[PDB]
């Protein structure tokens, strides 16, 4: 009953505009300290914007001029208006319920997702790791240069689990994702059963299956 | 105000008792907050004002401290309670957060498998060439990876990449990859990886030579 | 042609918490403005409307001194035109404001070991103070939909809080004494 749900994440280009909403149910929004925190990929916790419960706002000085904070008490709802956007506002950002030394932010939302960047959709190129010819061996696969995340890898269409490592994507100088998905298997498997992964990237509805061989 | 969180990891076992500590860079009486954050979710307040234990959070988690001082105890630790906690100031916007401190899962040393993939010919048709190499099933987390190319140690040209600890084993696996362009790849012949683990006597190094 | 009772506004033994500030009528006396100034005492003299040494070359019909006590971080907002949990809830100057305000450290007199717990302020409030509101109600906030019928919980929390003013607290949450003057002919220099 009581929770906070988020949207208007998604991607934008650096100077571009966008709007968050957090619609609330179980607290009043217009009663409390209603708080934004960010969360960049692989970092801590960034808090962003505060609004009073008597109207008064707060920032981030590296946000102050280009956030604004409000609220709906109609809809009870808060909003996060971000403009200028650059390539450091990349992050998950929360909308929480914030009751300062008398609590602490204690109802929190779930989370969404800004991606600032310049680079536009593009599907990945899918390059074997190719079985050493020289026990345990190991095979992958290299999936370079997409925008944006998520890439999803299987191995033999679901059917070949077991020992298989995908890495969590890097954010490469040139502002495209890459990762690699990799397996161990017997090496005397290597002449007898086949390995195919299969690469899924649903922004540019690209599915590619690739046979990795010695 | 700046927080500083020791240690930025530790490792235990369920029922092992956990100490995380929390030290403010200034005096903030009791105006401390601890929150848990799994992978994927938001944080969960555990903890204010330094040692009030939130409404249905297990006895197990307690706080104490005031002043620059203070600790996030779990007196025996639950398999759901691995995740990174952060430490947060209380009644000061800007507010400061603690760096995190991520809860592992203690294990016995693994060292790591080490195996190397030249580029492919098809990606090199592209003008860039990617090395990779892989450190398989290794514990714990700290480990070196080292690119050589004709013996020179290679600075700034690497990203690298590691799994979560696996829910099988409690290992960690990790990707190095070195990218070049084929111009530059095709001007040396050597490319080695060394590997430094402490479940490692010595460095491994897996090499291959181009063609 | 008798001299203004200030020593008992700066030197009480105690001061007020900041939401039930106190209030102190001048009238009918002589006041030297210039050697409160020249204390060199007082981390915070900043007069808006007149200078001090001007100011004693007047007169008005009233003054009022109050006094309180907030954190050395939250005098800022003792000003006019500003936002936050002392002005927008405890203490509201207003934007024509025309006296001084005036601040020292005293945490050796308002923190003790352990925390000094005397002193409270409201944290929470349904809107914002018009300018020299004095509210000092306790009645349970109401954080949600539903009524608190006078007892805390989810939702229903306490208004006030205590500062807890520890010796080792950073300057800036350290205690203050404030006194602001402000000017409204009884009183002359
Ligand atoms: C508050 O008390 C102080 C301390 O007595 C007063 O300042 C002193 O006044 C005496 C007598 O005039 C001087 O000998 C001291 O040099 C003054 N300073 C100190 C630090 O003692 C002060 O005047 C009182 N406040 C007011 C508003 O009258």
């Amino acid at each position: 009953e009581v929770q906070l749900v988020e949207s208007g994440g998604g991607l934008i280009q650096p100077g571009g505009s966008l709007r968050l909403s957090c619609a609330a149910s179980g607290i009043t929004v217009s009663s409390n300290y209603m708080s934004w925190v960010r969360q960049a990929p692989g970092k801590g916790l960034e808090w962003v914007s505060v609004i009073y419960s008597g109207g008064s706002t707060d920032y981030a000085d590296s946000v102050k001029g280009r956030f604004t904070i409000s609220r709906d008490k109609s809809k009870n709802t808060l909003y996060l208006q971000m403009n200028s956007l650059r390539a450091e506002d990349t992050a998950v950002y929360y909308c929480a319920r914030d009751l300062g030394e008398a609590g602490g932010m204690d109802v929190w939302g779930q989370g969404t997702t800004v991606t600032v960047s310049s680079a536009s959709t593009k599907g990945p190129s899918v390059f074997p790791l190719a079985p050493s010819s020289k026990g345990t061996a190991a095979l992958g696969c290299l999936v370079k240069d997409y925008f944006p995340e998520p890439v999803t890898v299987s191995w033999n269409s679901g059917a070949l689990t077991s020992g298989v490592h995908t890495f969590p994507a890097v954010l490469q100088s040139s502002g495209l994702y890459s990762l690699s998905s990799v397996v161990t298997v017997p090496s005397s498997s290597l002449g007898t059963q086949t390995y195919i992964c299969n690469v899924n990237h649903k922004p540019s509805n690209t599915k590619v299956d690739k046979k990795v061989e010695p | 105000i700046q927080l500083t969180q020791s240690p930025s990891s530790l490792s235990a076992s369920v029922g092992d008792r956990v100490t995380i500590t929390c030290r403010a860079s200034q005096g903030i009486s009791s105006y401390l907050a601890w929150y848990q954050q799994k992978p994927g979710k938001a944080p969960k307040l555990l903890i204010y004002a330094a040692s009030t234990l939130q409404s249905g959070v297990p006895s197990r988690f307690s706080g104490s401290g005031s002043g620059t001082d203070f600790t996030l105890t779990i007196s025996s630790l639950q398999p759901e309670d691995f995740a990174t906690y952060y430490c947060q100031q209380l009644n000061s916007y800007p507010p400061a957060f603690g760096g995190g401190t991520k809860v592992e899962i203690k294990r016995t040393v693994a060292a790591p498998s080490v195996f190397i993939f030249p580029p492919s010919d098809e990606q090199l048709k592209s003008g860039t060439a990617s090395v990779v190499c892989l450190l398989n099933n290794f514990y714990p987390r700290e480990a070196k990876v080292q690119w050589k190319v004709d013996n020179a140690l290679q600075s700034g040209n690497s990203q690298e990449s590691v799994t979560e600890q696996d829910s099988k084993d409690s290992t960690y696996s990790l990707s190095s990859t070195l990218t070049l362009s084929k111009a530059d790849y095709e001007k040396h012949k050597v490319y080695a990886c060394e590997v430094t683990h402490q479940g490692l006597s010595s460095p491994v190094t897996k090499s291959f030579n181009r063609g | 042609t008798n001299l203004c009772p200030f020593g008992e506004v700066f030197n009480a033994t105690r001061f007020a918490s900041v939401y039930a500030w106190n209030r102190k009528r001048i009238s009918n006396c002589v006041a030297d403005y210039s050697v409160l100034y020249n204390s060199a005492s007082f981390s915070t003299f900043k007069c808006y409307g007149v200078s001090p040494t001007k100011l004693n070359d007047l007169c008005f019909t009233n003054v009022y001194a109050d006094s309180f006590v907030i954190r050395g971080d939250e005098v800022r907002q003792i000003a006019p035109g500003q936002t936050g949990k002392i002005a927008d809830y405890n203490y509201k100057l207003p934007d024509d404001f025309t006296g001084c305000v005036i601040a020292w450290n005293s945490n050796n007199l308002d923190s003790k070991v352990g925390g000094n717990y005397n002193y409270l302020y409201r944290l929470f409030r349904k809107s914002n103070l018009k300018p020299f509101e004095r509210d000092i109600s306790t009645e349970i906030y109401q954080a949600g939909s539903t009524p608190c019928n006078g007892v805390e919980g989810f939702n229903c929390y306490f208004p006030l809080q205590s500062y807890g003013f520890q010796p080792t607290n950073g300057v800036g949450y350290q205690p203050y004494r404030v006194v602001v003057l402000s000017f409204e002919a009884t009183v002359c220099g």
